[PDB]
Parts: structure tokens; C-alpha cells; sequence
């Protein structure tokens, strides 16, 4: 896969550009980040509007026919209607994913992590890839797959961020003369950070969780005013979402909906915890880690079954259809065979099914389905004690853990968070019901509290991120002292989950061969210096060379490198492939400046598409004006936690290794920091 | 000969306090005498309105009301608004609390007819059968009014009447349609749960 | 007829009608003896018998309290306990809410003593005379009882309104006060300390 | 002012010491030490809070009981003399112990620790004596009735606890305590001081992520995941410890309703909701607060410059603080004596009802504004029902307290500036609410409990120009996350409108002592300086196999006292002077397991003592196993924005400059780099 530079070339044309602008560009970055925030908020609000409306239109068919047959007979026509509606919406929303572009599958997070880490997965930022995924989640959550829409907002934020930063649409083949300074990929990597952070803050309503998400990946030096612009974009995105949802719901000046999911507020004082139940919270994290390991192992062998055998696109479409049909029949087995009814009190169902009940009561398993999963997650956090049948939650949890697991690796744009939080609030609630059975209904056996800790338990178990997940769960709940049990639970669940299998997102990274970088060394490798790591032959140039050597180096037809040093064997600089391509086009053997090096900045033209082999490829070549004069340089006896620290924290992609005297041996290029 | 409101009250508004008290004590008699047979909104919808009119006569405004920290009259009237706006007695009222609505008294008259149909057919052989029409037309009118509500809960009288009807129809009768409908749904359920293993095996074998 | 589906029980009619024969009396007691605040010394036997009539039926309770979605007998006792905890008449009652308490029955008489002195001393020049040695011990007794409840932990509403009337009638509408023109000896110090820092700054600036 | 070394040696004794622990113990030691830092900082916070509120309750009970006896008799002025004495007694005790013993405990501890995390080691900053004196001084000054806050010195208290207990050493008691024996380099000390400062911020204001982002603002390092997650760990420990212990002090334990020393309450109650049209009102309040901060800092700057030039005797600046306490007493009693309004107890709003002249049921209004903690006044300038102050009295308190807090900063006491800034900002920011209620009628959106908060944020951003950590503190301490958007607009506005006039209060008292203090970026209005300007071209370099007659030449010259030397001419590494004396004391000659380097680690033995003999001036000392084999060698032609983001991001205090020849020309230290 393709790398991504982050350090600028610092060539003398960029110094000329520094002198020309320094006779007012930072002010552009603020309004670009503000637009990224506004657009991500509007996309989140548009998804909320259309997913509420279509699923609201969908169940009024299904309730209006289950209630039609239940006094005569013949529910099999209603079940076939409900399976046909689910399979139809999932067919429409998945045929655009397997055939058109196979990269919008699942949440964006396994691609956004690798992009912030610098791997250009070959379709991440594309207007087509956006509108597949924006219209995929709408046609998939309404399809009745057991998924949650809060997941794939990070990719929408990143796509919109890298799109509107450039003043150019390559998908429309038109241009603008607006933001010529920002086609340079030092900047473009940092705008994707702002878009992902704003996608997080518009997802879960926790705007530091965006910041300490997008600071975790892209683990670079503390670029301060970048970080402050990221927090700026995060706050604007959550305010735009809250404002438009509160003018759509009525009561314009009651900004009550911060994110897509809203956990409530925990100032009810039955939710209050003290020290005498702190080692209970360690026990929930162990169970969360165990069930997350079971989840990830089942999904892992499922994907190992799916890559080798189901790789034709139409097979994948038939697979995605024949899960939504099975899901509705499983749900209707559970609803049709349920033997408990509870009447309505306030808004708790909004599509109640008086299936077999006593005409004022309603089917409780029908209430656990037939909802947005957001409403069930919020209800489990805040329903009063004594408001659930434990058999009901047991059946719902036990089927839902597999339906969450079986529906992850499919070719649908969807998340995993609200499935993970719904499982975690599901089995966590049972642990708070049984403690009201042993303690004789004490006050610290509050089952609305133990649903909250099970949610963070399962979510830390399945995906192993902390400090981007502790910060959200502090800030969505809006109770500050809840971070301490959540910190304990997340530490516990990550440690107990790492002794079985890796994290789900790192799993789906490594199952498709990404040259990815972790936070540190593999284990230690302090003895393993830079001697054993560098590549032994060096394909290097000279400043007093002849073109034709350029043609043979760029047309190796066996290697396809992108970084080339230049020496006299004394190291002078590091010339890229793409800059050397642009030097090959125009007559070099004066007018060349930085805008000539931003001509169609992604996807430059390859070497076969330039015929310069008759008069050119026979004379000299000057790249003394066109070179990075101070590339970062380690000696070969540098230990690996000094080599990996300099490489990862700067966003380098070619780290030249130079011995005692200035002579070049080897050039570390990111594959040999992933193989260890 | 002390200045007014400091030793006692003036007799000029003490009469207003006294006949507010005489009237307001009767409303408790409505609420508790007409409590478990829940005839609430149709009994003291006159007695509640005259309390509101006596709130207007005492509105000696700052002399009575806003001269104490435990405002007896104000928290009593706030309790009457609270009891009023949870029973939703306006749904029993017509337009401006003059009289009842025709829909609700139509419902109550049909309700007493339904109870007479319950009483005449009195071993629930001919009780479940040959009485189901009254329960269906009464629940039909209930769901009709309940759907009528939302463009504009309900009155506590009609809602507790329908609670009586549903509790009677559900238990001590068990007038329940058996609805033998199991075998087709089981056939379709096994028919669809067996499709994925067919798909997985036909994917594995075509190899 | 099934039990408590259409109507009441014979051993639950009196269990409902006793409460309605007394809660009207208590609500009327509050509003009649409301604004001249005589409440904690009038309505406490009526309140305690309302509590007892709640208890003797609370011990068809599930057929009355938990039988309706607007629990009329529960929300009415709830409001009375709300008033009785907000007024805190338990301060003004001796040991088992039977008689008035020991100190406060004498505080109410010193309220009446101070009112009789106000009336007999009736241009309020001589009314500032002849009562300041009784107003002072009245306020002393009030603050002593307030420190008494401070050591146990707003007081009883009966005595707080009496002291509120006494303070609202002594301090204003009489304007009885002492000037104590101690302004200039304060200015004799408050200027000298403020004159120190300019001395301290300009002393060291020259040296 | 001499920098410390956050960079690692990585010589041969470091590579040996990397063995025998990888042939996993030290990580759990790091976690347990961070947990103890959190617990001890919470205990010190509970010590300060309980002792201060008990002593202040004693003092104001004595004074409040005094005045009411002396009201009608005619001894009011004789009660003024008691309270002018009772201020002057504690401040005298609270300044004598600060001036003569440790003058580094003056003001807040925040500029010293802010200079610490940049690498500069101010001399007496982290001794235990400094802890004892600063804690005793902040107790004696907050009880001493000055216009001070006690959340200032909670940063230096936590930092001193963290730099102390992560040693297993005191050295003020001459003890050894060989327990940890590995956390005795300046890298580990800087990391644990970061943890302790974050726990201090979280114990002060009750927001943990404010603490983490604060300790990541300063020390703008490379990103380090397990470090920042441990920092957050110690932060949560300190918050929960403080919360738990102040909870059981009130005999309740069952709510945990106090996370920090100052606690703001619940901003959700629908009278606090804000609308999108009043965003320019918030910008205008940011402008207003951003110029009174400039007034505050400027009048402090011409006041502090006077005290440095003249009042610099340690026995003369003590007399100053006594007069400051006397002026606070006199001015407060004059303002209380002359307030014509009375206002009754609203149910425990005052807690010390001081009736002076009132109508025997009502109490004084200004005696509620004084005679309190500033913290209760700030929380009560929030949260009141509208129509609860007199604007003459409340504005009159503001008009005095601003100058009293401007005048009580540079004294020789341990003080704060946060809560005086929050008491000023919540005062006039409240007054803007009354004016909006006066000019709009009874408008709901002009609720002055909302505008009293924006003014607090405006003033606090104006006085101490700090944005990112302050925004998260203000967004989390209110426990409402939609307020971060107006607050961050306010703070951006205030920082810009403030930096167009003056430096900033924390940075100004840093600059007045001429410490180097590398800023966040380079001064971007400096052009492309290469390294051939900002370096030191006469170099004192050493050799590998060198006769010891130039070692003692270069260690002892009394006119060019340096520290750190490169060894060659080519380059072979860098040797430290603090490491090179241990090569002389233990007599390492050709004619030690990195433990003699670390036993006598702080306050390295100065080379005057050793007395090498004259025959050991031709003997040969080989240091090839002691130099850092990987220094950071920027080229000559590297631009200045490259060499800053290595010297600042990585914790360096040397930087070799070399060429294509790898000749050593110049060197970049902090003094040679913060002079532009
Ligand atoms: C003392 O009397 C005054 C009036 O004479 C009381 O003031 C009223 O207090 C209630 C609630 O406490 C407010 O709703 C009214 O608006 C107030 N009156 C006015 C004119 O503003 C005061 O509360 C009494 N104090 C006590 C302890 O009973
Ligand atoms: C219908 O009647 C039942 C009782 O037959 C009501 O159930 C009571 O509900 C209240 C609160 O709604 C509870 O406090 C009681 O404990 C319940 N008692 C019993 C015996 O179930 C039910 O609420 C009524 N529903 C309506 C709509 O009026
Ligand atoms: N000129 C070169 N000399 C030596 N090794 C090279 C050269 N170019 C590339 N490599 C090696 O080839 C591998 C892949 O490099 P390449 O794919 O060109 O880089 P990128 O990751 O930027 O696509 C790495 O191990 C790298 O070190
Ligand atoms: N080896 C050296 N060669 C030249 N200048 C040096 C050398 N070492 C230190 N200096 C200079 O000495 C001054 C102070 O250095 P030093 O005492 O080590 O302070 P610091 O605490 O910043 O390291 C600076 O101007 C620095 O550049
Ligand atoms: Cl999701
Ligand atoms: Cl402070
Ligand atoms: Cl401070």
C-alpha cells in the first residue's frame, strides 16, 4: 500500500513561497475547520432525519398487519412481509456496496486509523465513496440489520474534511482558484484529523472524545494550534447538530440533543456509587473482556470463512440479503413465543404490539425489538428498577450477541458501537437485577447503574481503545465522577481481552495486509538496533548526474520505490519520485515553482506516459534547486526505540541511515517497522 | 386600632377568605367521596370552576396572598391545578367548562349498557359468547377517542371505566380467542432458518 | 357482581367516608385559620385525626390506594404531610403532639404582651419609649428558641409570623431606632490606615 | 537557570541495564507510583480545605460575634482594629516563613512548574521545604483574609509530591530508602511532574481532562500514549480521593457531591439555556473581558516593576503584605458600613448574617459579598434567581476587588489568581445580566445566571491567556457540554484581544526573571534562518582517546562554564559533564553498572574538589562506552522551523550541527535558541 508524506520538502521554491507570503493563511484554516464541522453536523442530522422517517414509515406497515391478522389468523403472511421488507431494504442498500465500490464496507474506523497513521488505502477520500456510505447506512439501519449508525460518521467526517479543504473536485473534473496553498498533504493529513474528530463529536456528543480520538492516532509531536483548531471544529460540529435537531423537533431554543445518542444525565442519586462496590466493577470488566474475546474470535473465524469462500460480489449480496431475512424471523420467533406482557406508562415503545396480551398490556419482547437501538440503550440506563423480565433480557441478549457478531463482516456500511453498547447494557442490566435479588433491593444495587458499567465493559472488550473511550463515557453521561469506575472497567477489560485476541479494528486492519504502525516498539528490541532493519542496496542519485539514469531508476519495473536520496557518497538530500516525475515533464537539463508541484496533486502521471528518450535521456539533469536538503538521519547504531520514536512522531516516510562519516547505507521505509 | 394586616386581617376581605374556604373544603368532599367509583371529572367540574372564580375575587391581593412564606391559599390552588392537570378533566369538558362533551357521555351511556350486558348473562359458557359485540364496540369507541386525542391520556372517568372493562374482560372471565395459528408460522420459521446453512454449504461445495 | 369491579364494598364505604368527613374539616381549618397565622395552634388535632383515619384504613387499602392510576387518597395525605413538614408544627407541640410546647406557649404570650403595650402606648415618640425593654426580651426569646432548634440540627410557622409582624411593626411604621453617631471615630481610624501605604511607598522610594 | 535532560543517554551501561528485566516489572511500579501521587495530592487538598474552612469559620465567628455587641454601644471603630489586626496577624506569620526561608514559594507555583516542564530547572522548586512553606503560606493567606485563591498552589503542591515520592529519597533528612532505584533520571522526573501537575489541576477545579490537556500543553512533547493514559489515571485517583474524603467529613459519604475545591453546580435547568442569536453578545463579552485583563496585567506590570527595583529587602517586603491585609480590612469595613440596603435570609444564602443597621429581621447585603469564601460568592453569583442583587452594591464590590486583586499579586506570599479572576469575572458578568433584564423587560434569555458564567470565562481568559486547558475546565466544571461553544468563542476572543496589547500574566512573571522559556512555536515572523546563524561556532569538543589535560582544562575555566560536550574532525557522540565527573571521581582509567551515575544523582558534585595529580595529565581516558552514540545532528542548511520542532518537541538540551563533511560546526542549546 501507499505511504503518505507529512514533512514538507523544504526546497528552495517553498522558501521563495515563504518569502512571498511573508510580505493571513492561518485565518483560512479556521474557516475551513469551521466548514468541516458544520458539514459533518448537517450530515449527521440528515442521517438522523431520514433514518427516523423511513424506519418510522416501515413499522407502521408491520404493526398495522400484525394487528390485522391477530384476530383471524395467518401471521405467516405478516412474517413474509416483514422479511421481505428487511431483505428488500438490505438488498437495495447492499447492491451498491459490493458492486460499485467495495471499500465502504463496515465502519470507516479501520480505514481512518490507517489513513491517520499514513497508509493511503486506495479509496478513502472520494465523493462516490461518501455518497455510497451516506446512503448505505440509511438503507441499512432501516433494513433491520442489527447495527448502529453512530459508527460510520468518522469516515463521513474525514471524507468531507479532505474534500472541502482542497478547492477542487476530481470527481467532477472541475477546479477552483481558492485554496492552492492546501494541496500539499502536510495539511491534508491534518484536516482529516479534524474531520474524524468532528465526526466523533457529532456521533456521541463528546467533543473532547473527538480530540482525544484524533490525537491517539496520528501520534505526532504536540502541534498546538492544530490541536486548538481541531477542538474548534469539534465544538462547531456538535453545536450545529444540536441546533438543527432542536429546530426540527420544535422548541428551537432548547438545545437538548447534543449527539446522535443521548445517554441522559445521571443526577438522579440512585445512580450514585461509593467505595464499597468498586471491586464489583472490576468483576464486570473481566466478563466484558471475556465476551469481547469470544466476540472477536467468532468474528475472526467467520471472516476467515468469508474471505476464502465468499469473494464473488453477488455471493456477498445474497449473504447480506439472507441475514436480514433470518434476523426478522428470529425476532418474530422470540416475539411470537413470548409469554410476558407489560402495559404502557409513558413513551417507552411508540409501536406497541398487543399480540396475545390482555388488551391494555403489550408484548415486552416486541418492545425490545421494533425500536431504535438508541432508545433501548437509553432506557436500560434509566428505566426504574423493577421494569424488566430477566428471561426477556436473557433471550434478547443471547440472540443479540450472535446477531451483532454474525452481521459485522458483511458488505454493508454500518457500525458496531450501538450493538456493543446494547449487548453491554443488556447483560449488565441482569447483573443489576440479580443484585437486587441478593441484597433484598438495597440502594447500591441500582440496576440502572450496572447497565452503564456493562456498556463500557463490553465496548472496551470488543474494541480496545481507552482515553478515547473513557473521555466519551465521562462526557456523554455528564457526570464527571463516573470516569473512575469507567477507567477501572476499561483497564480491566483491555488487559483481560488482550490475552486472547487483538482488537476488532486492529484485526480487520491486519486481515488485509496494511503496513501499519503501533504506538511503540514490538516488545522491546532495544538490542535490535538500526543495523538489522535497513535495506542493503541503495538506489541513489547524484546532483551532477545525467537523465536516462533517471529514466532507468524510475523505470526499474521490479521495485516501484518513492523515495530516492541524492549524494555527491556524502548525503545531500532526498528526492521523491513524484517531484522527479514533474521535473521530467518540463524542460530541465526557471519558472518552476510550488504550484507546478501541486498540479493534480493526487495521482500524478506514471513513467510510461512521458516520451523523453531521444533528445532527453541523453543529457545532464539538475535537481540542486529541487531537493530536501536536510532529511532526518539516524546512524546504524541507533537503538530501535530511538528510531521508531523519530519516525512515528514526525510522520516521516523515508528515514535515511548514515554511518560515522557521511555515507549512506539503507533507508527505513515503514515496512521494516511493521514486520517487527 | 392598629394599622391593617398587622394584628389580624380586615373584615373586608376576611369574608372573601371565608367563602373561599367554605367552597374549597367541598372540593375535597368531591375528590374523596367520589373517589373509588371514579366519577371525578363529571362531579366537581362545577365545584372546581367556582373555586377558580373565587381565586379571581381575591385577585386585598397583596394583603392576603403575598404576605406570608407559607401561602396557604396559593399552594392549595396550585394543588387544585395539579390534580386538575393530571386527571385531564378538560377532555370531559365541552369547550369552556360549561358542560360535558357529547362524545364522552355517549361513551358512558354505552358503558352502562355494556355493564348491563355483563349482568344479564349471569360457568362462563354464555358469558364470553353472546356478549363479545359490546366489548368490541366499546373498545372501538375508546380507540376512536384515543386517536382523536393526539391531534389536539384522557379523562380519568372514561379511562378508569375502560380499565374496569379490560380488567373484567381479561380476568375472572378469560374470554380469550384461542387463535390456532402455530403450525404455519413454525413452517415458515424452519423454512427460513434452514436457508443460511444451505447457502454456506452451497458456497463451500461450489469450489 | 365481582368485588370492586363496578362499585365499593360495605366494609370499605365507611373506610372511605370517614376520611372525607375529616379531610374537608382539615382543609377548611387551614384556609379559615390561615392568614392570621394561628395554624399550628388550631388544626393539629384535626390533622392528627386525619392521620389516624388514614392509618385505620391503611392497615381494602390495596383496594383503595393501589386501585387507580390517580391515587386520590395517597396524593391527599402526601399534600398534608408536605404542609406539615413545611410548616413544622412539631416544634410547637410538646411531646406526642398532644399539647403545645413548653417555651412557645409563653413566647405567644410575650407576643400578646408586646401587642398590649403597643396598644396602650397609642408622631410615634412615646411608643419608642415604654416598650423597648419588652421588644428586646421578645426578640431575645425568639433568637433563643432559634438557637435551640439550631442545636438540635426555618422554625414553626406560628412563631415566625408573630416575630415577623413584631419586626415589621416596630422597625417600620414606628421607625423606632437609635442613631449611634459613631461615624467620625471610624473615619478617625479608617483614614489613618489608608494613609499608611502612601507613607510606606514614598518612604522607601526616597531611601 | 540551567536546563534538565529529558533525552536518554543510551550508552553501553544503559544497554546492559536494559537486560535482566527483559530476561515485566517496572510498568506496574509506574502505575502504583502514579496512583500514590493521586492519593497524596487528594489528601493534601483535603488538608487544605478542611483546615482553611475551620480556621476561617473560627475567625469570622469571633469577628461576627464582636460587632453585634459593639453596635449600639458605640465601639464600632474598636472592632475595626481587631479585624485589621486579625488580618495582619496571619499574613505576618504567612509571609515571614515565606520570605526568609524559601523565597521561591512566592505568588503561585504555576510559572515555576510551567518553566519546569519546558526543561528549565529553577533551583529550589521541588524541595519538600518548598511544599511545607507553600502549603502553610496558602493556609495562612486564605485564612489571612487577603484577596487570594487556594487553587493556585495546588499545582505546585501536586508537582512537589510527584517529584518527591517517585524517588524513594528525601535528602532533606539524609536518608536513602532504596525502593524504586530506577526512577532517578530527569526523564522520569519530568513525566511524574507532569502527572502531579495534572492531578493538582484536577484536584483544584474538579475536571480531570482539564488536567491532562494542561499537562500536555506545557511539555509539548511527542505523543506518548501510555504516558498520557497514566497521567489521566493519576488525575482520576486524585479527584476521587478528594471527593471521597470531603464527603465523609460531612458525615454523608453517599452522594459524592464535591469533586474539586471549587464546584459550580448543575447548569441544565432550562432557565440557563442559550440561543443562537446571542452568540455576538458572547463575542462582545469576550471583548470586554479581554481588555480588563489587559488593564489588570498592565497595572500589575508597572506595580511589579516598582517592587523589583526598590522593595527587595527580605525584611521590607514582609512589612508590605501586612499593610496590604490592613488595607483589605479597612476598605471592606468601609464598604460594609456604608451600604444602605438590607436583604433578608433567603434560606441560608449568607451563612454569616452580619446585621449592622438593618430592621432586625433583615441582614446586610455587602456583608454577604464580603465575610465569605470567594468560592461561595462565585457559585452564588451563579445560580441565583434573577432580581437578587443591588447593582450599586454588587458593582461597587467589583470596582474595589479588581484593584485589590491587582495589588495583591507580587507579594511574598503563596497565592492564586484563578478564583480572584473568577470572582471579578462573575461579578461584572453578572451585572451585564441585570442591564439586559433592564433593557429587555422580563426576557427569559437574559437570565443573569447565564451571563455571570460567560463573564467569568472572559476575565479568566483575559488575565491568564490560556485557552485549551481552560476551555475544557470551564466546559467540564459546569457539567454541561453545550456551554463549551460560547465559552470557547469567549476565550478565543479574549486571547486575541488580549495579545494585541500585552503578554499574559503567567508569561510576564516568567519573562521578568529572564528564564529562557521556549514558546510553543518559533516566532513565525522570522524568515528562513538556517542553523549557521543560531549556533555557537567556537566549540569546545573532546576526543575519545584523550589525555586528561584538556578535560580539567574544559571542566574548570571560570569564564566559559558549559555543560555537555561532543566528542570527535568527525563526530562520535555526546558526553555530559554531569556524567564525566563520575568518570573522574571513581578513577576510570586504562592504567559500574549505571548506578554510580544515579546514586548521587541530584546536585551533581561540582568539579573543584577531585585534585587529580600532575602525572595523571598524560594518562589516557577512554569514554567510548559512555557517550550517547545517537545524538541529534541537524545539518547546517536545516531551517530554523525544523530545528525548533526537534529541540522543543523532543526533550533536548543539546543539538549538534554538522555538514556534508560531518565536520562539527556549532551547537544549539536553549539559550542559543530562545534568543530570537
Ligand atoms: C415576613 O413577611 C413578609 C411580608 O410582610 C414576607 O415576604 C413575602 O414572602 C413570600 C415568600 O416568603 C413572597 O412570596 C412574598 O412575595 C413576600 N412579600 C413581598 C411583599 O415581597 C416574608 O416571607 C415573611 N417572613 C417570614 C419568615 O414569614
Ligand atoms: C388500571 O387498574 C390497575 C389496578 O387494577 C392499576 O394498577 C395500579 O397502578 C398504580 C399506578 O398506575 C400502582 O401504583 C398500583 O400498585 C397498581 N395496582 C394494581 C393492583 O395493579 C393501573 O394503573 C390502572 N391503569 C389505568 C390506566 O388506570
Ligand atoms: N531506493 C531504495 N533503496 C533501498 N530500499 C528501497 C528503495 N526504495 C524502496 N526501498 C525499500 O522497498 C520497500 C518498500 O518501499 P516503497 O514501496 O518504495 O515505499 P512506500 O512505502 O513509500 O511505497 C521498503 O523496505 C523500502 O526500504
Ligand atoms: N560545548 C559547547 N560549545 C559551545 N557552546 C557551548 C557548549 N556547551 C554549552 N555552550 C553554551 O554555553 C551556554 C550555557 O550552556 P550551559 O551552561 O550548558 O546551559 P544549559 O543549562 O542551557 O545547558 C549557552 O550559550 C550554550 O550554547
Ligand atoms: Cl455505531
Ligand atoms: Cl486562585
Ligand atoms: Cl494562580
Amino acid at each position: 500500500y501507499e505511504s503518505l508524506d507529512y514533512d514538507n520538502s523544504e526546497n528552495q521554491l517553498f522558501l521563495e513561497e515563504e518569502r512571498r507570503i511573508n510580505h493571513t493563511v492561518e485565518i483560512k484554516r479556521w474557516v475551513i475547520c469551521a466548514l468541516i464541522g458544520i458539514l459533518t453536523g448537517l450530515v449527521a442530522c440528515f442521517i438522523d432525519i431520514v433514518v427516523e422517517n423511513l424506519a418510522g414509515l416501515k413499522y407502521r406497515v408491520i404493526k398495522g398487519n400484525i394487528d390485522k391478522f391477530t384476530e383471524k389468523g395467518g401471521l405467516s403472511f405478516s412474517l413474509l412481509l416483514w422479511a421481505t421488507l428487511n431483505a428488500a431494504f438490505v438488498l437495495v442498500g447492499s447492491v451498491i456496496v459490493a458492486f460499485i465500490e467495495p471499500v465502504a464496507a463496515g465502519s470507516g474506523i479501520p480505514q481512518i486509523k490507517c489513513f491517520l497513521n499514513g497508509v493511503k488505502i486506495p479509496h478513502v477520500v472520494r465523493l462516490k465513496t461518501l455518497v455510497i456510505k451516506v446512503s448505505g447506512v440509511i438503507l441499512s439501519v432501516v433494513g433491520g440489520l442489527a447495527v448502529g449508525k453512530e459508527g460510520p460518521m468518522i469516515h463521513s467526517g474525514s471524507v468531507i474534511a479532505a474534500g472541502i479543504s482542497q478547492g477542487r473536485s476530481t470527481s467532477l473534473k472541475r477546479d477552483f482558484k481558492i485554496f492552492e496553498y492546501f494541496r500539499r498533504d502536510t495539511e491534508k493529513r491534518d484536516f482529516v484529523s479534524a474531520g474524524a474528530a468532528a465526526g466523533v463529536s457529532a456521533a456521541f456528543g463528546a467533543p473532547v472524545g473527538g480530540v482525544l480520538f484524533s490525537l491517539e492516532e496520528g501520534a505526532s509531536f504536540w502541534n498546538q494550534f492544530l490541536t486548538w483548531r481541531i477542538f474548534f471544529a469539534s465544538m462547531i460540529s456538535t453545536f450545529t447538530l444540536n441546533f438543527v435537531l432542536s429546530i426540527y423537533h420544535g422548541n428551537m431554543w432548547d438545545l437538548s440533543s447534543p449527539g446522535l445518542i443521548n445517554f441522559g444525565r445521571f443526577d438522579s442519586e440512585k445512580m450514585a456509587y461509593t467505595i464499597h462496590e468498586i471491586p464489583v466493577f472490576i468483576a464486570m470488566g473481566v466478563v466484558g473482556g471475556v465476551l469481547g474475546a469470544v466476540f472477536n474470535a467468532l468474528n475472526y473465524w467467520l471472516t476467515m470463512f468469508r474471505i476464502r469462500y465468499i469473494h464473488r460480489p453477488c455471493l456477498q449480496v445474497i449473504e447480506a440479503v439472507l441475514v436480514a431475512a433470518v434476523t426478522a424471523t428470529v425476532a418474530f420467533v422470540l416475539i411470537y413465543s413470548s409469554r410476558d406482557c407489560q402495559p404502557l406508562q409513558g413513551g417507552s415503545m411508540s409501536y406497541p404490539l398487543q399480540l396475545f396480551c390482555a388488551d391494555g398490556e403489550y408484548n415486552s419482547m416486541a418492545a425490545a425489538f421494533f425500536n431504535t437501538p438508541e432508545k433501548s440503550v437509553v432506557s436500560l440506563f434509566h428505566d426504574p428498577p423493577g421494569s424488566y423480565n430477566p428471561l426477556t433480557l436473557g433471550l434478547f441478549t443471547l440472540v443479540y450477541f450472535f446477531l451483532a457478531c454474525w452481521t459485522y463482516g458483511l458488505t454493508v456500511s454500518a457500525g458496531v458501537f450501538i450493538p456493543s453498547l446494547l449487548i453491554g447494557a443488556a447483560w449488565g442490566r441482569l447483573f443489576g437485577i440479580s443484585l437486587s435479588y441478593l441484597t433484598g433491593a438495597a440502594i447500591w444495587a441500582d440496576p440502572g447503574k450496572y447497565a452503564l458499567m456493562g456498556a463500557a465493559a463490553q465496548l472496551g472488550g470488543i474494541v480496545r481503545m481507552t482515553l478515547s473511550l473513557t473521555v466519551i463515557m465521562m462526557e456523554a453521561t455528564s457526570n464527571v465522577t463516573y470516569g473512575f469506575p469507567i477507567m477501572l472497567v476499561l483497564m480491566t477489560a483491555k488487559i483481560v481481552g488482550d490475552v486472547f485476541i487483538e482488537g476488532l479494528y486492529d484485526m480487520h486492519i491486519q486481515l488485509q495486509s496494511v503496513p501499519f504502525l503501533h504506538w511503540e516498539a514490538p516488545v522491546t528490541s532495544h538490542s535490535l538496533t538500526a543495523r538489522e532493519v535497513m535495506s542493503t542496496p541503495v538506489t541513489c542519485l547524484r546532483r551532477r548526474e545525467k537523465v536516462g539514469v533517471i529514466v532507468d531508476v524510475l523505470s526499474d519495473t521490479a521495485s516501484n520505490h518513492n523515495g530516492f536520496p541524492v549524494v555527491e557518497a556524502r548525503l545531500q538530500g532526498l528526492i521523491l519520485r513524484s517531484q522527479l516525475i514533474v521535473l521530467l515533464k518540463h524542460k530541465v537539463f526557471r519558472r518552476l515553482r510550488l504550484k507546478d508541484f501541486r498540479d493534480a496533486y493526487p495521482r500524478f502521471p506514471p513513467i510510461q506516459s512521458i516520451h523523453v528518450s531521444q533528445d532527453e535521456r541523453e543529457c545532464t539533469m539538475d535537481l540542486s534547486e529541487f531537493m530536501n536538503p536536510s532529511p532526518y538521519t539516524v546512524p546504524q547504531e541507533a537503538s530501535l526505540p530511538r528510531v521508531f520514536k523519530l519516525f512515528r512522531a514526525l510522520g516521516l516516510r523515508h528515514l535515511v541511515v548514515v554511518d560515522n562519516r557521511n555515507q549512506v547505507v539503507g533507508l527505513v521505509t515503514r515496512k521494516d517497522l511493521a514486520r517487527y | 386600632s392598629l394599622p391593617p394586616d398587622l394584628p389580624d386581617l380586615d373584615p373586608e376581605c376576611r369574608e372573601l377568605l371565608l367563602d373561599f374556604a367554605n367552597s374549597s373544603a367541598e372540593l375535597t368532599g368531591c375528590l374523596v367521596r367520589s373517589a373509588r367509583p371514579v366519577r371525578l371529572c363529571q362531579t366537581c367540574y362545577p365545584l372546581f370552576q367556582q373555586v377558580v372564580s373565587k381565586m379571581d375575587n381575591i385577585s386585598c391581593a397583596r394583603s392576603l396572598l403575598m404576605a406570608d412564606r407559607m401561602q396557604i391559599v396559593v399552594i392549595l390552588s396550585e394543588f387544585f391545578n395539579t390534580t386538575w392537570q393530571e386527571a385531564n378533566c378538560a377532555n370531559c369538558l365541552t369547550n369552556n367548562s360549561e358542560e360535558l362533551s357529547n362524545s364522552t357521555v355517549y361513551f358512558l351511556n354505552l358503558f352502562n349498557h355494556t355493564l348491563t350486558c355483563f349482568e344479564h348473562n349471569l360457568n362462563y359458557s354464555e358469558v364470553c359468547k353472546n356478549c363479545r359485540e359490546a366489548y368490541k364496540t366499546l373498545s372501538s369507541l375508546y380507540s376512536e377517542m384515543q386517536k382523536m386525542n393526539e391531534l389536539e391520556h384522557l379523562c380519568i372517568d372514561v379511562e378508569d371505566a375502560m380499565n374496569i372493562t379490560r380488567k373484567l374482560w381479561s380476568r375472572t372471565f378469560n374470554c380469550s380467542v384461542p387463535c390456532s395459528d402455530t403450525v404455519p408460522v413454525i413452517a415458515v420459521s424452519v423454512f427460513i432458518l434452514f436457508l443460511p446453512v444451505v447457502f454456506y454449504l452451497s458456497s463451500f461445495l461450489h469450489s
